[PDB]
């Protein structure tokens, strides 16, 4: 799975040669990148419960639509509910966990590999969870090039989305 | 398949489902700073990796002489050719392993099939594993011995490079 | 063999690959259908020939 | 559409001349008894000879060929018909037994046609082989 | 591109042989459906405009933040409501194109097809389209075996949309 | 790939005499009751991603650890697995209920089905509970008369419900 | 097997899509020309003794060298007019099971696959199999849409012979 | 590959609007025509072995230097060659009278066959004196009024022989 | 095309390398059969006539009805034995042929290759060529080993014919 | 492994064919070859102990340096003479090996197959086999043809070195 220490050893493998200084290059760019990285691990972890129902309490107003219409999809009842900070919640698991490997991997292949046939099936709206990580970027109140860091990612998500 | 010790400690925590916790961090944190010795580890072994393999070829024959007196399976040239092609590539993929820092992706190249084909071609497979044990002997001789850098403790990635051979021939014997 | 005729002729000026055993002749048409031209052009631009026409059939 | 799921490789030791190469092309992938004269196609023949259609455009016909979807397809189970496929193009039987059958799923959802395209659109096998040489055991 | 009479000549072209009686079996049962199928086609080209309108105005009720919302993507301005009569009346050519042709094919080729890549960059919810489509195919007042003629593509069209 | 009028060919080859005239009479009761059949084809597959969705609201309801961290549905891309192959079961049921004999379904379907479900680690068994809420959805659409000249299909309905036992007791 | 039914299988199957109304049309089809294929082969079965030996000294006729050269290949010794009957015998039960079956493909299978490659071998010209054909297709009594039925396959079975 | 049904669709895309009533009309008598297309195609198929060689002795009798030695039908290769695609003519005839237009006549016989057949030194106007000959066999055993029962083919057997004068016109 | 001169180049130019010592061995033994092989020339041309006109009366004794059948394939009037002397003719000449290329290339090229293919079609037995071969190698005259070496391409175009 | 018997084999085996003229012709050149091939393996065989020593005290001669040098690969104490008569003595066993085999066949499966990939890694220079070979045709004391048949091979291994 995609980690520039992964990026290094797949290259030079389907070569057959041995490890390069070039293919031991992108490995030592994820130490200085990853020395921020982990500060924004940190940064979203702590503030976990905070941001989870910030988001999801935030995408209610954009679409207040979502918590009126009956429907197994639309989020009326209290099951929606309950399911809307599972899925959101979801989210930021995979951004922690895309942050620490350094890669977009764990984000390629835990959360947006086939998101366009899910979201068709079950009707889900790809404009809803693209509201909800516009909130996430804005408010986890991270600063420095941690705030960089982050905002990479989330943003990777919303691309990947639309 | 291809994991690290960063996608690794991912791939168990998705399992379970649950947030990276503090303390697997601080175990990530010493892995960026235990990083750097890494690099360097197998910096020395890829610019002496030649040297490495001619010299285990100097006792892994010398050693078991009827293999390349007629008769051996390293006897004829495409033969002896054939046992320098992959003798070397113990090494391509411990130096993956170095790298990686998980030897995750040595066992799907060096230790899946080849106890397999090792009976199917008619090669003696502890004859390579004595060998190995050749390699590693000079291959920690190697990164262990400082010239010219700031010294440092690295009985951790020494003893863990160690341990990459080991299970490189624990698979072929 | 594309589904339907919509086939379009190509030219490449010179390839580079291993040279006697893999492209014997350079500055050779390749005659590809509609539907893998999109796989084509990527093919002939990893071995680095560049395309001299592309003529429909 | 989906990325395939990564499975091991196990290790591998492997790893008139107009009318020759019609032949050869054949040979591989219907063990001579097949030919017999109903699977021959003029077409293809005739496109070799012609040079209009290249070999490795040339084989994926007879991949495809109805012929050989009924000797080997229908019967063979899509388990078996991937280890099957591998033979004849690639050369080589599958490393991995989980390999093997994480390619049967894709084959069934895109037919016996979609399968044999995707072969040749592998990066591994077209370098191996190539256009012009007819595929031969590795 | 997909017909009956084609489908007839690809599996027999990619054989190399003739058209035998099983290629040939297909054209005299194709005539009959095409009989009822043209029956179809009358009914929808003649019921055009009661049909767009009708359409138009029902995705509105089932979804009223469509016009309410201000995007370029939403329909809350004249201009896409606008864009709404050309779309949903694209729909209904299509559905008739593949009546006549007795095959998929122009419904496969002109409207289906690459439908997951564009509505997820211009962020139109699918669920829009099949809300007008089960109003089409239960207000065309079509009878007999024609009112299940037009009543397969247009849940041709439902199924590709989800 | 083998049929109804096909299948009774091939053991009609099989003994190697001319077909007698009450298989005659039995292939004309199949033709006569021909134009039922498709009608009960084309309305599985006018509502065949109705069906997956809504099996997908009770596979996952009932068993919900599945989806919950650590079950094998629980990612993105091992969701869209088991609604990539959900459909392959309606995908080849749709061709036995055409072709009217379960050979063609047996060769590709179900002949490696119960090898690759211990090999990958997902529950069999799991399967088999969500293909009988897909019969139990499929009988109910296909027998259901909307804007059709009333005919009875009894059966097809029966026999129709015993291609998902067969395509549940494979996986099962 | 090539069967009207399969043949819409093996289509629908290799592009990895449902059964479409395209498919579907195509096995209507059938069904029309079903209930009069079935009228061809009782025609064949009740007379087919009778055809039978009006066929194998029909080609004695034409050919009255194979009864009198004494050769393995020739039909002069009474073996060879037991292995006549069998052999003329055999094409009556195929094209019966090419009646049934609606296509080509029982015919394609059991007969004609590979019929180049054994009637050089045991020297069996080919011209005597078709003067049986034009036999059996001249005094089979058939008569209406039923005799165009039957005088396909064995039409088709004459053409594969030469 | 196109069609009478989806020609009349393709350029009623190009400008954009609906299917107007009388191209309605129009194909309302091809399906009405339909019947009679089947039965000229099912008698072309089941003779068509029998055209070739009938169609060719009268190729190489009348013009006698072609299999007489020097000739490029005269070794048996090469006289194997021109009834491997003599036939070829045959098998996308058939194919146009089926499709009802010759747009998949004209990518197959008509589109680089003029090309071949300078750069192989086979003369390309002894083809279509044949196919003349074929074409003369053809609507003799289409028109034939034996069997069936008695009606208008006119109108096809003239777009029949219009079908092989195009099949003449670009190889010649 | 086939000859051992030529398989030694054909095989040498597959492997890329040179000419081994290999393959020059096997160019020497054509060269020295050769000298017997170009007797069994000079055998067959000085008695070219004698052997056409003893051959083409030959078929027509063991197959009488070949001069009596009314048929542009059979031989009836004289312009069938026209082409009698033309086709057997034919075939002294190709194997006068493939006497002095040492190899049956041009056998297999001129001859043989499509041979099934041409007298399916024109329903010329394959039995009628076999038999004016099997008059050739017994009455050439020739003697010696020559005689053996006249014999295998003879012998070799019985076996393709049958 | 590479016979002009066996080149006539493989040859004849990947055409699917049975053995012709053409293939049984190298087989006859072997055995007018073959007898003198012969000759050159006893002239090596009984001399072998002189051409051996004659061998590898000619190579000291030219390279001085290789038995003055301190160095595993070099010659310079008595393991490495010990290893030279094993090397230069494998030399002439190959070497009668593809005499009697009449093709470079052993010679190229046990010799020089990979011997770029050997002497690579061993630093042994080929400039000094190459040098005892020279010794070797120059002073094996054969005359006539079968000088001329010793003469090649001991070349082929010269151009491989090179
Ligand atoms: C470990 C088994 C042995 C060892 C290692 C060691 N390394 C250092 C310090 C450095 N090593 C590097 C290496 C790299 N930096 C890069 O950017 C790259 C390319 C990817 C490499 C190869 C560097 C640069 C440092 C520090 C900075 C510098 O050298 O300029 C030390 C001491 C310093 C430290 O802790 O980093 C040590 C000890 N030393 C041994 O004795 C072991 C056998
Ligand atoms: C591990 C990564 C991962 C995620 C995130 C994920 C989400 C996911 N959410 C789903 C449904 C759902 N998702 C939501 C969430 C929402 N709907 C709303 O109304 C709100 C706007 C929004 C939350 C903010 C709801 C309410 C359902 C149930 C809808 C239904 O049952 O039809 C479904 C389909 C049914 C299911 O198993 O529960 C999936 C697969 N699956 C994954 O594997
Ligand atoms: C048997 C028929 C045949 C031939 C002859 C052949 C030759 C041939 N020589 C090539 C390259 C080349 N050939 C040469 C040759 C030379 N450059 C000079 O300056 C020298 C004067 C000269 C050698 C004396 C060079 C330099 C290249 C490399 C060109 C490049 O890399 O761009 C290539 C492509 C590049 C490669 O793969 O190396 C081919 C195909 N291929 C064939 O199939
Ligand atoms: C990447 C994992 C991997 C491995 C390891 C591998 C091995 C492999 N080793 C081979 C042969 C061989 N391997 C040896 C090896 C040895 N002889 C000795 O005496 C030593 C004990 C030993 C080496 C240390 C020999 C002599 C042959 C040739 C045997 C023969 O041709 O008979 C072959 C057949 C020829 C070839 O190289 O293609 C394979 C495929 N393939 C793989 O994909
Ligand atoms: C020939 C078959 C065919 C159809 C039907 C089709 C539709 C289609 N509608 C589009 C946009 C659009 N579609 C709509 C329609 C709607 N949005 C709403 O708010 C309403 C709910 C709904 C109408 C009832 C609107 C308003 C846009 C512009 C959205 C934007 O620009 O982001 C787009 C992307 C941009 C474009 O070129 O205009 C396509 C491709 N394209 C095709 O080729
Ligand atoms: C044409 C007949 C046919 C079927 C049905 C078939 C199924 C099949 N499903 C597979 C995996 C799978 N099957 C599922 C399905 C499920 N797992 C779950 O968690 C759910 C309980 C359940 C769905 C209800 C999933 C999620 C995978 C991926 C598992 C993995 O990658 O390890 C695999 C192995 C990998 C693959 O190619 O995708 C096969 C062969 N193959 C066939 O040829
Ligand atoms: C391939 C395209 C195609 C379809 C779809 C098709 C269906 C079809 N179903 C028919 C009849 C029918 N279809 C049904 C079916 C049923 N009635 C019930 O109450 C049951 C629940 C259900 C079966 C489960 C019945 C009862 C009839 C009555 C007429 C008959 O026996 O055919 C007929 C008779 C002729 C007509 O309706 O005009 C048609 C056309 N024909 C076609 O050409
Ligand atoms: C199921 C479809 C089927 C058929 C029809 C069939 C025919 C067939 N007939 C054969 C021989 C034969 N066929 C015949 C028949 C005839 N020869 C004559 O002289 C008469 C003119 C003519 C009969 C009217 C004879 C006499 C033999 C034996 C010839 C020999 O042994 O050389 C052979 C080769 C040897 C054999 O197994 O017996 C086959 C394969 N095989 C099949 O699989
Ligand atoms: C007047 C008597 C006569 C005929 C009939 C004739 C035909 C003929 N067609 C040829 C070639 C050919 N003919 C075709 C034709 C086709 N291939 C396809 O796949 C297409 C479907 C089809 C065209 C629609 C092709 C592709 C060739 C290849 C060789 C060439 O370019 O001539 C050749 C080249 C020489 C040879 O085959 O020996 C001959 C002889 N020559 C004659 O003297
Ligand atoms: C000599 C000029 C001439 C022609 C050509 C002719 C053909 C002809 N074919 C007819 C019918 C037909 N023809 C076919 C033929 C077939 N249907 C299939 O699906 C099969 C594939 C194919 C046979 C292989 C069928 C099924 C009918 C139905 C009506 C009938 O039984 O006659 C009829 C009935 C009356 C009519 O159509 O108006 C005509 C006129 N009549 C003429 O006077
Ligand atoms: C260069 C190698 C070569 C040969 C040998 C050859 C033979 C050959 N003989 C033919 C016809 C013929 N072959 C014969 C010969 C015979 N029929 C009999 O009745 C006798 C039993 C027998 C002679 C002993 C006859 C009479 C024809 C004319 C038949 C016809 O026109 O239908 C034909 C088809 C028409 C033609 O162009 O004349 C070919 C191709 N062609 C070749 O390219
Ligand atoms: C059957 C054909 C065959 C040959 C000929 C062969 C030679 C061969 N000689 C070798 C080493 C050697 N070769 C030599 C020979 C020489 N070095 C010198 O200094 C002298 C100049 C020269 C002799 C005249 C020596 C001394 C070694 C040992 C070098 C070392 O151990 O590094 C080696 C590598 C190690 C070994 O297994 O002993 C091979 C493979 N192998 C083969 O399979």
């Amino acid at each position: 799975v995609k980690t520039p220490i992964t990026e290094a050893i797949a290259a030079a493998d389907t070569q057959g040669r041995f490890l390069g200084n070039t293919e031991l290059q992108s490995a030592r760019g994820r130490y200085e990148r990853a020395a921020a990285s982990l500060e924004a691990a940190r940064g979203l972890t702590s503030n976990a419960q905070r941001l989870i129902d910030g988001a999801t309490q935030a995408v209610y107003q954009k679409f207040p639509y979502t918590t009126q219409t009956p429907g197994p999809q639309f989020a009326a009842d209290s099951r929606g509910k309950s399911k809307c900070a599972r899925d959101v919640g979801h989210y930021l698991r995979i951004i922690t966990y895309s942050l620490v490997a350094g890669g977009t991997g764990p984000l390629d292949e835990y959360l947006i590999a086939g998101l366009a046939e899910i979201n068709s099936t079950f009707d889900l709206s790809p404009s809803w969870y693209v509201e909800a990580l516009k909130h996430i970027k804005a408010n986890h109140g991270l600063s420095g090039q941690a705030a960089n860091e982050a905002n990479t990612y989330i943003d990777y998500a919303i691309n990947a989305l639309s | 398949m291809t994991l690290d010790v960063f996608t690794k400690v991912v791939s168990q925590a998705d399992s379970r489902g649950e947030f990276l916790s503090n303390e697997q961090l601080d175990a990530l944190a010493n892995v960026v700073k235990e990083g750097n010795k890494r690099l360097d580890v197998v910096n020395r072994i890829t610019s002496n990796a030649s040297a490495i393999v001619t010299n285990a070829a100097r006792a892994l024959f010398e050693e078991q002489p009827q293999l390349i007196a007629p008769g051996g399976n390293a006897y004829t040239n495409r033969r002896m050719a054939a046992c320098l092609r992959d003798m070397e590539i113990i090494l391509r993929y411990v130096t993956y392993a170095i790298l990686a820092g998980d030897a995750s992706v040595l066992d799907d190249r060096c230790l899946n099939g080849l106890r397999e084909t090792y009976q199917a071609l008619g090669t003696p497979g502890s004859s390579v594993a004595v060998g190995v044990q050749k390699m590693k002997d000079a291959a920690v001789g190697i990164a262990n011995d400082p010239n010219g850098i700031t010294k440092g403790d690295c009985s951790q990635l020494i003893s863990e490079v160690a341990s990459y051979f080991d299970r490189a021939a624990a698979a072929v014997g | 063999v594309g589904e339907g005729d919509r086939v379009y002729r190509l030219e490449v000026t010179g390839i580079r690959s291993p040279g006697y055993p893999s492209v014997r002749r350079s500055s050779t048409v390749f005659i590809v259908p509609y539907e893998r031209l999109s796989d084509k052009i990527q093919q002939v631009h990893k071995q680095g020939g560049k395309i001299v026409s592309v003529t429909s059939a | 559409s989906i990325p395939l799921l990564e499975y091991a490789p196990s290790s591998q030791n492997q790893r008139a001349d107009v009318d020759a190469i019609i032949w050869a092309g054949y040979r591989q992938i219907f063990s001579e008894h097949l030919i017999i004269k109903s699977n021959r196609q003029s077409f293809l023949e005739s496109q070799l000879r012609n040079r209009a259609i290249n070999v490795r455009d040339f084989i994926r016909g007879l991949g495809k060929s109805e012929v050989y979807r009924t000797q080997v397809a229908d019967l063979n189970s899509n388990y078996r018909l991937v280890d099957i496929t591998l033979k004849r193009f690639l050369g080589r039987a599958a490393y991995n037994q989980d390999e093997e059958i994480a390619w049967s799923i894709v084959i069934g959802s895109q037919g016996l046609h979609g399968f044999i395209d995707a072969l040749l659109d592998s990066d591994e096998y077209r370098e191996n082989f190539g256009d012009d040489i007819v595929p031969y055991q590795r």
